[PDB]
C-alpha cells in the first residue's frame, strides 16, 4: 500500500540515517577525526561531500626507530576498494512475447524464457497490423509460415580485459539454449570454465554476474536490427516471393542492411535505420527496419541526433556543475584503481607498438562553438585542417625534456607518450586566444621554442579548467571558470570503423584492435569493491521513491539503479564495513601487550 | 617467562589465529590477525638479539 | 662555494638527496636529485640544482621542477650588505629526500638552530614566535603527524 509520497516518508529517515552515518563519518574524539589519516582535526565529510584527511594512520613514536599507527583513514571506509566484490551487469530492457502486446494485455506482462521461441515476439512485430494469430500461425503450425533472421552487434569488456568487436546473427526459432551456447563461445564462459554467470532477474531482465573478484571495469551495450513488414497479409507473400525465387525468407533480411550502407544515406554504417524497397522474385517491396537498444532511453546522441542505437559512445561527459565525466572510467590493471599522468601508452596498449591505433575527439567548447579532432598517436601526430581551406594543416608530434641540458627538440617515442599530455590536451581547448602550430620532424627534430610557446600559453592556461581522474576512474573535468560548466566533450577510437570480418552469419564474428574505451553509453551497475555514498544511496533511494524494483529509463533519472540491486550491494557493504571494524581492535589489543610488557 | 615471553606467546596465538585461518581464510583478517602475532614474534626475537 | 663538502664537514659521506614536487602529497613527473660524494664542492651542487637539471628526458625541455624554481637579488651598498635569495614558488609544498648527505641541516639551511654551542645555541625565534610553525607534517600543510612521532 506504500503510495510514492508513502516512501518518501519511509525514505525520509533513511535520509537521515544516511545523515546518521554522515555524523558518524564526521565523528572525532574532540577534534581528533577518528577518519583523519594521521592529522587530528580533519573534519572528513559532509552530505554532499568527499573524504577530508590524510592517509597515513595517526601514529605514535616508542621505539629503536617504530612507529605505531592506530586508526582508518577516512577513504579507507569512505571510497575504499573492496575488492572481493564483483560486476552486476544488467540490460535496462525487459523481454516478453509481443503476439500479446501488453498494451492489450499490461496485467499479463509475461517475461522470456528458455520456452519464448524467438517467432514468437517478433510475432506482432514483423507488422503494422499487429494482428497476428498466437498459435496457428506459429504454433499450431496448421498454416505456418516461413521467418527470417535478425541481426545483433555486440560490444563488452573481456573479464580479463581484452577488447573485441563481434556482430552475429539470430535465426527465426531461436530459444535462451541457443543465446546461452553463442554466449559461451562470445565470452570465453567455457563449458569447461565458466568466467560470468547468466540469469534472468526478478524484475524481467536479463543479468550478468562476474565470477573475477575486484572485477570493477565490466560494462556492455548491445544493439540488434530488425526488418518489418507491414501485413500478417505480406508476410505470407514472402514466403512465395523468396521461395519461388528459391530463397527462404532468410536472405531477404541480407539485403536491406547492406544496401542502407552501400549509400549511407540509405542508413550510414552505424545509423542503419532507413526504411528500404526491395526486389523478390523480383516483385517489388517496401520494408521498415527495427531499432533495439540494450540500453535505451530518452537519448539523444551527442550529434543531437534521436540517438541511434549504435550511439555507444556517441554521448558526451556527464554533467555535474562545473564537473563533466565520462562515466565509464579509466581503471587499473589490478587493483581497478584510476590513473596516473606519466603512465605511457605502452603500459596501456594492447601491441607491440602502437599499430594502426588512432583516436578521434569532440569538444563543445567553453567558447561555445565545438572543436574535434582526430589524432593518430601511431605517429605521435596531432592534426586539424582549416574549414577554409583544409588543405592547410596544422602539424605537431609530441614532445617532452631532455636528459641534462635545454639542447632540446626530438620527437617523443609514440610508445612513451603519456597521460599526463592527454589532461595538458584538454588544456588547449581551453578559451578565448586559443593556439595553433606547425612543425617538421627532422629526423624528429623541431624547434623547441615553438613548444615552449606553447608552454607559456599553457602555463597561463592553468586557471580555465580541469581534468580529473576521480574517485571511480570517471575520465572528469572540471569549469574552474564557473560553477556550471558551459563545456561538453566525447571520444572515441578509430580502429573501429574497421569491424568483425563479413560476411556477418549466426556464427559469432569476433576481432580486435580498438585498444581504448571512452565516455559512452554504458551498462548499469551499483556494486564493486570501491564504495561512493551518494551513488549508492541517492541513487537507491530514487528507486524506492518510484517504486522501481531496478529501474525505468523513461523515468526522469534514466539510470535509475536500486532498489533490487540493494540486495547485495547490502551484502558487499555489510563485509565491507566488518572488516574494518574488526581491524581497529587488532591495534588495540596489539598495543595492550607492547604497553603491558612494557610496563612491567 | 614471567608473562611466558612474548616470542613464545606471539608463537601461541599466532598459531591460535592458524585455527582461525582454518576458520575462515576468505576472512582476510584471519591472515592479517594471523600475521601480525609473528609479526610481534620475528620482530621479538630482533629485539632480543639487539 | 669553494669549499669542498667534506672539507667544510666531516660528517660529509657518499650520498644523495631526491626532490619531489609536492602538493601537500606530491607528483612524479617532476622530480629533481642532487649527487654528493666525499669530494665534490658546492659549486657542483649548485650546478645540479641551479641549471636545466631534467627529469622527464625524450630529447626536449620544460615541463619538470624548474618550474617551480625562482632567484631575486636585493643589497644596497649603503649598508654594504645585502639579502641573496634562492628559492621556489611557494603556494607549492615540497619534500627533500636525503641518503647519508648529511650537510644542509647541519649548517641550518633551513635548519632548526642558530648558534654552535650552549653559548650561543639557539632556538631560531621565529619558532619561539609560532608553535604552528612545528607542523608535524613532513608532507604538506600539517598532513602529517610523523614529525612530532619522529624527534620522540
Amino acid at each position: 500500500s506504500n503510495s510514492q509520497t508513502s516512501r518518501e516518508a519511509i525514505a525520509k529517515e533513511l535520509e537521515r540515517i544516511k545523515e546518521s552515518i554522515v555524523q558518524l563519518a564526521n565523528t572525532s574524539v574532540n577534534g581528533q577525526y577518528l577518519f583523519a589519516g594521521s592529522q587530528v582535526a580533519n573534519k572528513p565529510f559532509d552530505s554532499n561531500g568527499n573524504y577530508y584527511g590524510d592517509k597515513n594512520n595517526i601514529n605514535v613514536v616508542t621505539g629503536a626507530g617504530t612507529e605505531s599507527p592506530y586508526n582508518i583513514p577516512g577513504w579507507d571506509l569512505f571510497f575504499k576498494a573492496d575488492g572481493d566484490y564483483k560486476k552486476q551487469i544488467s540490460t535496462n530492457v525487459s523481454f516478453t512475447d509481443n503476439r500479446w502486446d501488453l498494451n492489450k494485455d499490461p496485467d499479463k506482462t509475461k517475461y522470456l524464457t528458455g520456452d519464448s521461441k524467438w517467432q514468437q515476439l517478433i510475432g506482432q512485430g514483423y507488422v503494422k497490423d499487429n494482428s497476428l494469430d498466437a498459435d496457428k500461425d506459429f504454433e499450431y503450425d496448421d498454416s505456418k509460415l516461413d521467418f527470417p533472421p535478425t541481426t545483433l552487434y555486440v560490444q563488452g569488456t573481456k573479464p580479463d580485459g581484452t577488447s573485441f568487436k563481434s556482430a552475429v546473427l539470430v535465426k527465426p526459432e531461436d530459444t535462451l539454449e541457443d543465446v546461452m551456447e553463442n554466449i559461451g563461445a562470445l565470452y570465453g564462459n567455457t563449458p569447461n570454465n565458466k568466467v560470468v554467470e547468466v540469469s534472468m532477474n526478478d524484475s524481467g531482465q536479463i543479468q550478468i554476474t562476474d565470477l573475477k573478484q575486484g572485477n570493477n571495469k565490466l560494462d556492455f551495450h548491445a544493439v540488434a536490427f530488425t526488418p518489418q513488414a507491414d501485413t500478417k497479409d505480406e508476410l505470407k507473400n514472402i514466403i512465395e516471393a523468396a521461395n519461388q525465387e528459391g530463397i527462404s525468407m532468410n536472405e531477404v533480411t541480407n539485403r536491406v542492411m547492406q544496401a542502407s550502407t552501400a549509400a549511407p544515406s540509405n542508413g550510414d554504417i552505424t545509423k542503419l535505420n532507413n526504411p528500404v524497397t526491395v526486389t523478390i522474385n523480383n516483385q517489388q517491396f517496401t520494408i521498415d527496419l527495427k531499432q533495439t537498444d540494450f540500453i535505451k532511453s530518452k537519448m539523444t546522441d551527442t550529434d543531437g541526433n534521436a540517438a541511434n542505437g549504435a550511439d555507444y559512445d556517441n554521448v558526451y561527459f556527464e554533467k555535474n556543475g562545473n564537473t563533466v565525466y565520462g562515466n565509464v572510467s579509466q581503471v587499473i590493471k589490478g587493483s581497478n584503481a584510476y590513473a596516473t599522468d606519466s603512465t605511457k601508452l605502452s603500459e596501456v596498449m594492447a601491441g607491440d607498438s602502437l599499430n594502426g591505433t588512432t583516436l578521434n575527439l569532440k569538444v563543445n567548447s567553453k567558447g561555445g562553438n565545438s572543436y574535434d579532432v582526430t589524432i593518430n598517436l601511431q605517429t605521435s601526430t596531432v592534426s586539424y585542417p582549416d574549414p577554409n581551406n583544409p588543405g592547410q594543416t596544422i602539424s605537431f608530434p609530441i614532445m617532452h625534456t631532455n636528459p641534462a641540458t635545454g639542447n632540446s627538440g626530438v620527437v617523443t617515442g609514440s610508445n612513451d607518450i603519456t597521460y599526463g599530455q592527454i589532461n595538458d590536451i584538454i588544456g588547449m581547448f581551453a578559451a578565448d586566444k586559443i593556439p595553433t602550430t606547425t612543425i617538421q620532424a627532422n629526423n624528429g627534430q623541431i624547434n623547441n621554442a615553438d613548444y615552449t610557446q606553447i608552454q607559456q600559453l599553457m602555463k597561463d592556461s592553468q586557471a580555465t579548467v580541469d581534468v580529473s581522474m576521480d574517485y571511480k576512474g570517471r575520465i572528469s573535468v572540471t569549469d574552474k571558470l564557473s560553477s556550471g560548466t558551459n563545456i561538453e566533450i566525447s571520444l572515441s577510437d578509430s580502429q573501429s570503423g574497421q569491424f568483425p570480418a563479413p560476411p556477418f552469419t549466426t556464427t559469432s564474428t569476433v576481432q580486435n584492435g580498438p585498444n581504448f574505451s571512452f565516455s559512452a553509453n554504458n551498462s548499469l551497475t551499483i556494486d564493486e569493491p570501491n564504495v561512493d555514498i551518494i551513488k549508492d544511496l541517492d541513487s537507491m533511494i530514487d528507486a524506492v521513491l518510484k517504486g522501481n524494483m531496478r529501474a525505468d529509463s523513461e523515468s526522469e533519472n534514466p539510470r535509475n539503479t536500486g532498489m533490487q540491486g540493494a540486495l547485495e550491494r547490502l551484502d558487499h557493504l555489510a563485509d565491507h564495513v566488518s572488516k574494518l571494524n574488526t581491524t581497529m581492535g587488532a591495534y588495540h589489543n596489539t598495543i595492550e601487550g607492547v604497553n603491558t610488557r612494557t610496563s612491567f | 617467562d614471567l608473562q611466558n615471553t612474548g616470542i613464545l606467546q606471539d608463537l601461541e596465538n599466532y598459531n591460535k589465529a592458524w585455527n582461525d585461518f582454518a576458520s575462515n581464510p576468505n576472512e582476510n583478517a584471519t591472515k592479517i590477525a594471523l600475521v601480525k602475532a609473528s609479526q610481534t614474534l620475528t620482530e621479538s626475537v630482533n629485539n632480543t638479539f639487539a | 662555494g669553494d669549499i669542498p663538502l667534506v672539507n667544510y664537514d666531516r660528517t660529509i659521506q657518499p650520498g644523495s638527496f631526491d626532490i619531489v614536487i609536492y602538493d601537500d602529497k606530491g607528483d612524479k613527473k617532476l622530480t629533481k636529485t642532487i649527487t654528493i660524494d666525499v669530494n665534490t664542492t658546492m659549486n657542483d651542487i649548485m650546478r645540479q640544482i641551479n641549471a636545466n637539471t631534467d627529469d622527464n628526458d625524450n630529447k626536449n625541455s620544460n615541463d619538470d621542477v624548474d618550474d617551480h624554481i625562482n632567484a631575486s637579488f636585493s643589497y644596497d651598498a649603503k649598508t654594504g650588505d645585502g639579502l641573496f635569495q634562492i628559492n621556489a614558488k611557494s603556494g607549492f609544498k615540497v619534500a627533500i629526500e636525503d641518503k647519508g648527505t648529511n650537510f644542509a641541516g647541519a649548517f641550518s639551511i633551513g635548519g632548526f638552530f642558530s648558534g654552535t654551542d650552549a653559548s650561543d645555541m639557539k632556538v631560531k625565534d621565529s619558532i619561539l614566535n609560532d608553535p604552528s610553525t612545528v607542523r608535524a607534517s613532513s608532507n604538506g600543510v600539517d598532513s602529517g603527524n610523523d614529525m612530532a612521532n619522529k624527534i620522540i
